C-alpha cells in the first residue's frame, strides 16, 4: 500500500564519500523488489546468502542501506573476503554478509570534494566508521600535529576527470545489508 | 633517519635464504614496507607489499617461491624465500612506501643474491655535452591520471633515489633543476644546466593503478 522507498536512496544528487557512509534505515513498509533486477543500469548487482532472484518471500525486520562513492577498480573489493586498501581501512563486511551489492557507472554526472583514508595502525571491525583526523605520528619522534616529515595527514582527495578512466570513473555503490529476525518483522514482498 | 640490510650469500637452485632490513628513527609497525629485485642489468620490478594492519600482497609473476613477514620486536623486515631458480637471482632493495605523499622517500644499500600497465622511455641514449638540456619522455600504454606516477634516477653503484613525485611535485632536498610537466599520457622530464655530476639512469614509475611497473631505462651521457 506503501511503497518503501528506494527511488530517491539509489537517485538523488548528493552521494558521501567512503570514509563517513550514511546508514539509511527501513521501518515500516512493503517493498516489491521488481524494480532492482529490472533497470539495466545497474552493472553488478551480485548477491550473497538469500537468493537474488526470490527476496520477495523473505520476512525481514529491518533493511539497512548505505552509500558510498568509489573510483571504480576498487568496486570488485567491496565483497566480504577480500583485502586491499578501502576495504581495510573504510568499509569491512562481515563474513557471513546477507544482502546484495549494487555498482553504477556514474561519470557523467559526477571533482574534488570525494576524499578517503588512507592510514591507520589496525584494521577496522565489522560495520565501523571513524570520523577521525588526527596526524597518526609515523615517525617514532612525538607529532605536535602540525604537517611535517613523518607527520601526514590521514585523509588524501580523490582527482575525478572526464579521461577514458576505464578504472578510475568513479562509481557509486549501494550495499543492501539485512538484518535477522528480532521484532516481529514490518517489511515483506506481497 | 637510515635504513640498513643484513643479508646475501651464494645460494644454489631450490635452497632457502632469507632477508633482513632493520630501520632506525622509523617505526616499522605503523608505516608501509616493500621490497623490490633489481635483475642483472634488466631494470626494476615489484616483489612485494605489506600494509601497516598486517596484510600483505604478492607480486602475480612469483608469489609461492616467497613469503613476506613483519617484525615489530625489532623494527625490521623479514623476506622468507622457499626455493630459488636460476632466472632468480637480482640484487634486492628495501624501501619505505608513501602512496601519494611521495612514492619512496628513504631506500636500503643492497644485498646480493646469486644462483649456482606498460611504460616507454621514448629517448634511449640522448648523449649530449655539458650544459645542454637532456629530454626524457615516458609515456603510458592506457590513459593515466596526472598523478600518481614518479621519476626516479640510480647513481652508478647506489642506491635509487627519487627526484619527482606526482607528476610535478619536487620532494625535498632536490634543486630546482627538475620540473616535468603532464599533457594527456605522453610526459616529459626536463634537466637544465646539465651538470658532469648527473652521470646515471632515470626511470619512470607508476604506483596505484596496479602491480607497480618500471620502465626500461635510458641513460643519459655527457
Ligand atoms: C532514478 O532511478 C529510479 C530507479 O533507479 C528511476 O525509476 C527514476 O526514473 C530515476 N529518476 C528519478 C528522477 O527518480
Amino acid at each position: 500500500t506503501n511503497l518503501c522507498p528506494f527511488g530517491e536512496v539509489f537517485n538523488a544528487t548528493r552521494f558521501a564519500s567512503v570514509y563517513a557512509w550514511n546508514r539509511k534505515r527501513i521501518s515500516n513498509c512493503v517493498a516489491d523488489y521488481s524494480v532492482l533486477y529490472n533497470s539495466a543500469s545497474f552493472s553488478t548487482f551480485k548477491c550473497y546468502g538469500v537468493s537474488p532472484t526470490k527476496l520477495n518471500d523473505l520476512c525481514f525486520t529491518n533493511v539497512y542501506a548505505d552509500s558510498f562513492v568509489i573510483r571504480g577498480d576498487e568496486v570488485r573489493q567491496i565483497a566480504p573476503g577480500q583485502t586491499g586498501k578501502i576495504a581495510d581501512y573504510n568499509y569491512k563486511l562481515p563474513d557471513d554478509f546477507t544482502g546484495c551489492v549494487i555498482a553504477w557507472n556514474s561519470n557523467n554526472l559526477d571533482n574534488y570534494n570525494y576524499l578517503y583514508r588512507l592510514f591507520r595502525k589496525s584494521n577496522l571491525k565489522p560495520f565501523e566508521r571513524d570520523i577521525s583526523t588526527e596526524i597518526y605520528q609515523a615517525g617514532s619522534t612525538p607529532c605536535n600535529g602540525v604537517e611535517g616529515f613523518n607527520c601526514y595527514f590521514p585523509l588524501q582527495s580523490y582527482g575525478f576527470q572526464p579521461t577514458n578512466g576505464v578504472g578510475y570513473q568513479p562509481y557509486r555503490v549501494v550495499v543492501l545489508s539485512f538484518e535477522l529476525l528480532h521484532a516481529p518483522a514490518t517489511v515483506c514482498g506481497p | 633517519v637510515q635504513l640498513l640490510q643484513s643479508a646475501g650469500g651464494l645460494v644454489q637452485p631450490g635452497g632457502s635464504l632469507r632477508l633482513s632490513c632493520a630501520a632506525s628513527g622509523l617505526t616499522v609497525s605503523a608505516n608501509y614496507m616493500s621490497w623490490v629485485r633489481q635483475a642483472p642489468g634488466k631494470g626494476l620490478e615489484w616483489v612485494s607489499v605489506i600494509y601497516p594492519g598486517g596484510s600483505t600482497f604478492y607480486a602475480d609473476s612469483v608469489k609461492g617461491r616467497f613469503t613476506i613477514s613483519r617484525g615489530n620486536s625489532k623494527n625490521t623486515l623479514y623476506l622468507q624465500m622457499n626455493s630459488l631458480s636460476v632466472e632468480d637471482t637480482a640484487v634486492y632493495y628495501c624501501a619505505r612506501d608513501l602512496s601519494v605523499a611521495g612514492a619512496f622517500d628513504i631506500w636500503g644499500q643492497g644485498t646480493l643474491v646469486t644462483v649456482s600497465i606498460v611504460l616507454t622511455q621514448s629517448p634511449g641514449t640522448l648523449s649530449l655535452s655539458a650544459g645542454e638540456t637532456a629530454t626524457l619522455s615516458c609515456r603510458a600504454s592506457q590513459s593515466i591520471s596526472t598523478d600518481y606516477l614518479a621519476w626516479y634516477q640510480q647513481k652508478p653503484g647506489q642506491a635509487p633515489r627519487l627526484l619527482i613525485y606526482g607528476a610535478s611535485n619536487r620532494a625535498a632536498g632536490i634543486p630546482d633543476r627538475f620540473s616535468g610537466s603532464a599533457s594527456g599520457t605522453d610526459f616529459t622530464l626536463t634537466i637544465s644546466r646539465l651538470e658532469a655530476e648527473d652521470l646515471a639512469v632515470y626511470y619512470c614509475q607508476q604506483y596505484g593503478s596496479s602491480p607497480y611497473t618500471f620502465g626500461q631505462g635510458t641513460k643519459v651521457e655527457i
